[PDB]
């Protein structure tokens, strides 16, 4: 049956401000992405130089 | 007086499509209003429709044309698609008005 | 064939540059002062304009950089039009090719094999005869003589014309009397192609039917023949200001009397 | 699997896709044979050009 | 007029009981009505041990009471022609009645008797054991559900909201008589019930039996207490159950709501009326006014699709549902996506104007009967905390425009992980990355 | 937060994401330049031309 | 500010029933009543009057298959058809204020309709599907059968479109079914949330459309034979029934009587209902899941009444076997002149509570004021319900196993009995 | 109809060849040479012009 599944531990690769399961994910967010977003910005600035 | 029809009567024998037994609207070239139109013709009109081009298309392959006796004449040339056309053009000017 | 055709005028295009290029190699008179004068034409535009030129030349007045840079161009443009001819044909491939009736053919087909192959065949020797003919017994008929005397930087000749597929470009640009008149007209002499498709206003695809069209048709053919042979001539009276008419004859047939015709041609077919 | 190899062959089909079993209009005239004639044009310049260009 | 038969609709009444219990009604005229209590309970507050309570409950709360065994029960309620039935979401479970307004009280006796003395019999549970684990058997092949289950298990895979309401497969195999009874003791409580009802009744008439029967006051500050909920954590993810053997593949898409109380849910309604919905039989065809549905038709995009808004105390969640070939669905997400980022980059005035009068309407019909109104109060005092009038509702509508909705889309859409469900012959739809990347920019 | 302001006011719209990497770059460039100009000039000191220059530069 | 009003009722001289009634509420329903369906329909052309159900949203005189769906939505409104084998019902819903032009397409679709050749062959493959979705509920593919199985015309007629005629239905045979049917005569107005003064400026001003009959429809000629569906599927459905009454004719009240004291549903959810006779009945001799209840039709020249099933394929012999004898030990005596008593408020309820959803209002308002252009108080109607005796119920039950039985079935029908062998 | 990355002529082939192009999950670092080449051909020809040209 369909209730019989539950998605397993993420927690070995969560990123640390969202391994709680009690605080909304939806504050850390700004940070997660800025950030994979600043790698890639720069990357793109490395590449145009 | 009589010269917008005096008119019309010779460019039609001018263009000469009827040399080749095609009406008028068997030239029209088909954008997507025409292409519609086409889709609602009543099966036998356009299986006549057909026949016609596939004729005329034979003809200009063989590179001849109609017996005089068997050409269309100015007066009896049956517009049989554009009504059908003005409808669909009529139908698709509202479609683009009504969208703003 | 919107696509069909738009590709069809960059082919267009990259053949003429790549005659120009080629032309050059041989550096004769002519190829001299054809690639001097030729190139020399973006400096019409402003800014930009002086300095593209250097790129071309490679240097500040056309020598050797020039000519060894315009061998790799011929030896490559070439390639880029079998490459963009794949494109061309491929687009037409999308729609069928079209027909002198203008009209559905789809009622109709037949194998381009043996058909057109063969009738192909046949047109490529109808034509190849002429083309050797001239190329057999009269090498020189179409080609300029003054370019049996190799480049000098010094001198340029008195009796000065491109090859013949140039002259109805050159003849415009030689009907305007300002710099930049004359490329602009030049530039959109040829440009100007890509707005036939949207030039377009009557009901019926061919001219076939449309015997008003037609004859301004040849019409138009007829003032470019003149345009050429103009451009085969001095500046001078007449001629000058035929030139100028013809041109002004080309680019309004074009752009007015075709679509007026057009229109009024529907309205008499009641439509 | 296909029956005969002009249809299969990924090379094949095309000369046969684009220069055989093509579609073409039962009536076009001789005003379209100068698209071939342009293409046997080029592949032949190109010949006479790399010869040339050898010297 | 509109505006004037708007607040003609008779003031919703309110009281409390100095033990938690609230009561509420709308008075009308029709001799026919509908009550019933409506307890903020439900899977969202089990744990792993007890998931299957507020279910196996909604099981027994209709099999009879310490005072009137079964047969009674029903006998008694059959006899007099009303309609006893209930339900029980994650967070939110209901029973109520559909009776004549001549036996308002007779009916308040009842649901005061099931909430409070449920008779929960020994043969029966091991009855009523049988049966659920049937309705599962069942309920497993409405793909429509079997998905949306999946999509909360991995929105919020983690917490509690991630839990299917019917609970697990092991515990409705082991609760046991104590364990249900707990459920009812530790959650039934009047502070948290809402008696609602709505039909030609007259407010203190009602409130009046409740005060008879919905007694049992309380003495310590614990017992006035609403337990605060732990807050449930959005995770941007996926989960993809396939089976090539299904006919068709169902997609659900989301990102994490506002939550009952935000201004906002009424903006994304709005929004979420744009895109509206489709459905094969839909006669509307290639010119329904939604631009999803249109292309849907146009290229056979899809059998059906469905914008949904599910809030929660908290949070919620907001997304689309669609059902394809196994050879469309991707075409049909890939415009999905698109009429979202629309959504937050071009909406027109007229886009909205429509939107708006189309959900107006929409909420009108929420109030058709007595049933669906009582539902509306029900629902309203526990969440919201109180009625919210159509005069107000439609207020809030007049408010919203063009400008209101690309930003509250932008707002909650916009570059955000989202949770993805995909159940069926899925293979043609393949990427979360790609479609991450759906996320931004058209 | 840094990175939220950056995430807000730069990589969000994609035009302006843009319009950072250029006005990026160009400071990128004018100091990597500068740097490595100068990790290089100190490397090689009293051997460059720019160094020899005033023994013969008659000024 | 409002309070209570009055339910009017004109009737101009073509025979055009006005039926108005202002409640107030925020949103009105308009709607066309009309005396049409599958029940004129000739072998000839059948399922002619399905395919008019979904022609709804074509062109018209006056408006676009587009202008009317655009123009429609536009406004938040709504535009359903809902038909028996013997009425169309065409109604629009939407917020007062907008009601003035819901009504243009309400008006042009049931009284201008072009039925553009080719936009009817392009929705005809609908019809293939309209009706393969319906019928995922065997519950109605037993029902069609029935009907033709206790019937040789007109209700005998199927209300979807039978397979062989789909896409062969013409422009033609689509026209002739509406001049000869939606005549004014046979045609009612009725509204909810709007002014008599209104809802009657339109049906005048507006409509055209000529009077008359039309075309009388072919008396019901009752049959009464049996439909067997092999399907392999794992449950079996079965109604068996007799001729029933027919539409306000006293002995149907019974029926209605007789129908809840066998008990006719549940009122309780996952329940037992033990005020049913039949469910009650069958559970004394079946031990798996099952089903079955009352059923009971009302038709004006006619109508059915039995008894319907769905139980295991194993046990659905025995299921139907019981669902008789619990039919015969109610048709002598068996009957508590208070079992009677209690029906009579279920009745009542049931009744009532159908009044609720502004839909279900605006059905009960139409049916009567277009049947005879009138509107029986809610205290009379409650009158002639009570005014049932145990008699005139014990009679009812019997009236059933004396006549000739009509039978349907679907599904392992392995073990399922034979009508011959009740 | 309905997105223009498969239905142009041309469009549709750099999307047919290089973005939807389906690949083994799990092929490794030893089937990247293959662009290499690639970006190694088109890179000698450019650097190869440039040259040519003196
Ligand atoms: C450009 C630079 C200048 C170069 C000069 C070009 C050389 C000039 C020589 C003229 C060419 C000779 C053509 C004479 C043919 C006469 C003829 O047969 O015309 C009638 C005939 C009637 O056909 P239908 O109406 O379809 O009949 C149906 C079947 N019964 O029409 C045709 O053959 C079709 C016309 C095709 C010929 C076009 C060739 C003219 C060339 C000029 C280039 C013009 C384009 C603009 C270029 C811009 C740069
Ligand atoms: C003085 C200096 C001035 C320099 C002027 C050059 C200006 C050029 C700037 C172009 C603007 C770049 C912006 C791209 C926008 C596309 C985009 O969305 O992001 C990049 C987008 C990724 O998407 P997201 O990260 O999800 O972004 C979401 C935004 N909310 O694409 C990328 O992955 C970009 C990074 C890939 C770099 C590839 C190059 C690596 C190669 C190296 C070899 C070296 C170069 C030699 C070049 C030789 C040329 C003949
Ligand atoms: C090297 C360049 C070119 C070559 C080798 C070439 C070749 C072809 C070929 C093989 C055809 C198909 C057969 C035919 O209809 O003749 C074709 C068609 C066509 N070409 Fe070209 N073409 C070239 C240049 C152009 C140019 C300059 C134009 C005009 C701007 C053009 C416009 C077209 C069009 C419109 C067709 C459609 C044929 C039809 O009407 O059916 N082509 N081309
Ligand atoms: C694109 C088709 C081609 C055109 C339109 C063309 C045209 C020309 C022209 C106008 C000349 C000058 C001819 C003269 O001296 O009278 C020429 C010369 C030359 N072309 Fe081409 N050519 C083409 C392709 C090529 C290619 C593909 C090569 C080989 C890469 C090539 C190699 C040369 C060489 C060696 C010369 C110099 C020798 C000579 O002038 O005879 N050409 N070409
Ligand atoms: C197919 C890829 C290519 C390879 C594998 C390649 C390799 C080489 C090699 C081995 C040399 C001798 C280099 C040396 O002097 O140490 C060379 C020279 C040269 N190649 Fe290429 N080449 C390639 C393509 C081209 C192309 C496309 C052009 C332009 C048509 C070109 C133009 C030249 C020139 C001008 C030289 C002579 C000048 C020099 O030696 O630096 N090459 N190439
Ligand atoms: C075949 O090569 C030639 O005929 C070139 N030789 C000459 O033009 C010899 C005489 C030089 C003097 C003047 N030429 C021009 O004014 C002239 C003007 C326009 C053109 C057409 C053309 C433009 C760009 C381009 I790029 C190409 C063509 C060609 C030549
Ligand atoms: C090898 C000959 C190729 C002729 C060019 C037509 C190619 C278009 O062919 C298309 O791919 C099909
Ligand atoms: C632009 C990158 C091109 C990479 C080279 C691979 C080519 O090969 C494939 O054959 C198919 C059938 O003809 C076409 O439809 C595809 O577009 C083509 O990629």
């Amino acid at each position: 049956v369909h209730n019989d599944v539950t998605v397993p531990d993420f927690s070995a690769y969560r990123r640390e401000d969202v391994m709680d399961a009690t605080t909304s994910s939806q504050t850390s967010s700004e940070d997660r992405k800025g950030f994979s977003y600043l790698v890639t910005a720069t990357a793109c600035v490395a590449t145009a130089y | 007086g009589r010269l917008m029809d005096r008119i019309r009567k010779w460019y039609y024998n001018a263009a000469g499509f009827n040399k080749y037994g095609l009406m008028r609207d068997d030239t029209l070239y088909e954008d997507d209003d025409v292409k519609e139109a086409l889709k609602r013709l009543p099966k036998d009109l356009y299986n006549e429709r057909m026949f016609r081009i596939k004729r005329a298309l034979d003809l200009s392959l063989k590179h001849r044309i109609l017996p005089k006796e068997q050409w269309v004449k100015y007066e009896e040339d049956k517009p049989y698609l554009e009504p059908y056309l003005k409808e669909v053009i009529r139908e698709r000017l509202e479609r683009e008005a009504w969208n703003k | 064939y919107k696509e069909t055709w738009n590709t069809g005028v960059i082919l267009l295009l990259t053949l003429m540059a790549t005659a120009f290029v080629g032309y050059v190699l041989p550096w004769g008179q002519m190829s001299f002062w054809g690639a001097t004068v030729i190139t020399n034409l973006f400096s019409a535009i402003p800014y930009i304009g002086h300095t593209l030129v250097e790129w071309a030349w490679g240097g500040f007045s056309v020598d050797n950089p020039t000519l060894t840079r315009f061998f790799a161009l011929h030896f490559l443009l070439p390639f880029a039009i079998a490459g963009i001819t794949i494109i061309h044909l491929t687009f037409l491939h999308e729609s069928g090719s079209n027909n002198p009736l203008g009209i559905s053919s789809d009622s109709d087909k037949i194998p381009f094999h043996p058909y057109y192959s063969f009738k192909d065949i046949l047109g490529l020797t109808l034509m190849l005869t002429p083309f050797l003919t001239l190329a057999l017994f009269s090498p020189n008929l179409l080609g300029d003589p003054e370019n049996f005397t190799p480049a000098n930087p010094l001198v340029t000749p008195p009796h000065i014309k491109p090859e013949w597929y140039f002259l109805f470009a050159y003849a415009i640009l030689r009907s305007i009397p300002n710099k930049l008149g004359g490329v602009l007209a030049l530039a959109a002499s040829v440009l100007i192609l890509f707005l036939i498709p949207f030039l377009h206003k009557s009901k019926q695809r061919t001219m076939t039917f449309r015997p008003l069209s037609q004859t301004l048709f040849w019409l138009l053919v007829a003032n470019l023949l003149i345009l050429t042979w103009i451009g085969s001539q001095p500046v001078e009276h007449p001629f000058i200001i035929i030139g100028q008419m013809a041109s002004l004859s080309y680019f309004t047939i074009l752009l007015i009397l075709f679509p007026t015709i057009g229109t009024l041609e529907n309205k008499m077919l009641n439509y | 699997m296909a029956p005969n190899i002009r249809k299969s062959h990924p090379l094949l089909k095309m000369i046969n896709n684009s220069l055989i079993d093509l579609p073409a209009p039962s009536n076009i005239s001789a005003w379209w044979n100068f698209g071939s004639l342009l293409a046997v044009c080029l592949m032949t310049q190109i010949l006479t050009g790399l010869l040339l260009a050898m010297h | 007029t509109y505006a004037q038969t708007l607040q003609n609709i008779p003031e919703t009444n309110v009281t409390t009981l100095d033990n938690g219990l609230r009561v509420a009604s709308e008075e009308s005229s029709q001799p026919t009505c509908t009550v019933g209590v409506w307890i903020g309970a439900g899977s969202r507050y089990e744990n792993e041990k007890n998931n299957g309570a507020g279910y196996f409950v909604e099981h027994l709360a209709f099999k009879g009471t310490k005072k009137r065994p079964c047969a009674a029960f029903e006998k008694e309620v059959e006899s007099m022609g009303a309609h006893f039935n209930g339900y029980t979401s994650r967070e939110q479970t209901a029973f109520y009645i559909k009776a004549l307004s001549k036996d308002m009280p007779k009916v308040v006796e009842l649901l005061a008797d099931v909430v409070q003395n449920c008779a929960l019999e020994e043969s029966q549970i091991e009855k009523e054991r049988g049966v659920i684990l049937q309705e599962l058997k069942e309920m497993d092949n409405d793909m429509t559900n079997v998905t949306f289950d999946y999509l909360h298990a991995t929105a919020f895979q983690g917490t509690a909201l991630a839990r299917t309401v019917e609970g697990t497969t092991e515990n409705i195999k082991h609760l046991t008589r104590a364990d249900l009874a707990s459920y009812i003791d530790t959650h039934f409580k009047a502070p948290r019930m809402v008696l609602a009802a709505a039909g030609g009744i007259s407010h203190k008439e009602l409130v009046d039996a409740a005060r008879q029967h919905f007694s049992g006051v309380s003495f310590t500050y614990k017992e006035d207490a609403v337990p605060i909920l732990p807050r449930c954590r959005f995770t941007g993810s996926e989960i993809r159950a396939r089976d090539d053997a299904l006919p068709v593949a169902h997609v659900a898409l989301a990102v994490e709501g506002p939550g009952w109380a935000d201004p906002d849910n009424v903006v994304l309604h709005v929004a979420n009326a744009i895109i509206g919905r489709y459905d094969r039989t839909f006669g509307g065809g290639k010119h329904l006014s939604s631009r999803l549905a249109a292309l849907a038709v146009e290229h056979k995009l899809c059998h059906s699709f469905q914008t949904f808004n599910t809030s929660y105390s908290d949070t919620g969640l907001f997304g689309f549902h669609f059902v394809a070939d196994p050879l469309s669905i991707d075409d049909m997400m890939f415009c999905a996506q698109g009429e979202w980022m629309r959504l937050c980059t071009s909406t027109t005035e007229s886009e909205v104007k429509r939107a708006k009068n189309h959900l107006r309407s929409a909420m009108v019909a929420q109030l058709d009967g007595t049933t669906p109104v009582c539902e509306t109060i029900g629902s309203h005092l526990l969440n919201y905390g109180r009625r919210i009038s159509l005069e107000e509702w439609d207020s809030r509508i007049s408010a919203v425009d063009a400008r209101m909705v690309r930003d509250v889309c932008s707002k909650y859409i916009y570059d955000k992980c989202p949770a993805l469900a995909a159940v069926g012959p899925i293979e043609q739809l393949l990427d979360y990355n790609r479609i991450r990347s759906g996320m931004y920019w058209i | 937060a840094l990175l939220r302001q950056a995430y807000s006011a730069l990589f969000r719209r994609t035009s302006t994401f843009a319009l950072t990497v250029v006005l990026g770059a160009v400071l990128f460039e004018r100091a990597f330049d500068q740097g490595a100009d100068a990790i290089f000039e100190h490397l090689n000191e009293g051997k460059l031309w720019k160094h020899i220059k005033h023994k013969y530069e008659a000024s | 500010c409002p309070g209570a009003e009055d339910l009017e009722i004109t009737k101009l001289p073509n025979g055009l029933i006005i039926a108005s009634l202002e409640n107030f509420s925020p949103a009105s329903r308009i709607g066309v009543f009309i005396k049409a369906g599958s029940r004129y329909e000739t072998t000839a052309n059948l399922g002619t009057a399905h395919l008019l159900r979904l022609a709804s949203p074509l062109t018209t005189k006056g408006a676009s298959s587009f202008r009317i769906t655009r123009g429609i939505e536009a406004v938040g409104g709504s535009l359903s058809v809902y038909s028996t084998r013997e009425k169309m019902t065409y109604c629009v819903e939407c917020l007062r204020d907008h009601v003035d032009t819901v009504m243009e397409y309400l008006l042009n679709v049931t009284t201008a309709p072009e039925f553009r050749p080719w936009e009817v062959t392009d929705l005809q493959p609908q019809l293939k599907v309209d009706k393969a979705v319906a019928f995922q509920s065997p519950q109605v593919g037993v029902l069609e059968n029935l009907h033709a199985a206790a019937y040789k015309t007109a209700l005998a007629n199927p209300l979807y479109c039978p397979d062989y005629r789909i896409g062969k239905i013409t422009s033609e045979q689509l026209h002739h079914f509406v001049q000869n049917n939606f005549t004014s005569a046979r045609m009612a107005l009725v509204g909810i949330g709007v002014k008599h003064s209104d809802l009657k400026q339109v049906a005048e001003q507006f409509l055209n459309i000529r009077s008359g009959a039309g075309t009388s429809s072919a008396k019901a000629t009752y049959w009464g034979g049996e439909i067997r569906e092999q399907n392999g599927h794992s449950l079996v459905h079965a109604a068996v029934v007799t001729e029933g009454a027919a539409v306000g004719s006293a002995e149907a009240n019974a029926f209605s009587v007789l129908q809840h004291v066998l008990g006719a549903g549940p009122l309780i959810k996952r329940g037992s209902s033990v005020t049913s006779k039949l469910y009650q009945g069958v559970a004394k001799a079946t031990t798996q899941p099952f089903d079955a209840s009352a059923f009971n039709v009302n038709y004006s020249d006619s109508g059915l009444f039995g008894f319907y099933t769905i139980s295991q394929a194993a046990h659905a012999g025995e299921v139907i076997r019981a669902a008789m004898n619990q039919l015969k030990a109610a048709a002598q005596g068996g009957v508590t002149e208070e079992d009677v008593t209690k029906a009579k408020n279920q009745l009542k309820a049931t009744y009532l509570m159908s009044v609720e959803t502004a839909q279900g209002l605006l059905n009960e308002i139409g049916s009567e004021a277009l049947l005879s252009g009138t509107h029986t108080a809610p205290s009379v109607v409650a009158q002639k319900i009570d005014s049932v005796t145990s008699a005139d119920v014990v009679n009812a039950a019997k009236k059933f196993v004396s006549g000739k039985k009509s039978m349907a079935a679907s599904g392992d029908l392995g073990s399922t009995p034979f009508l011959d062998e009740l």
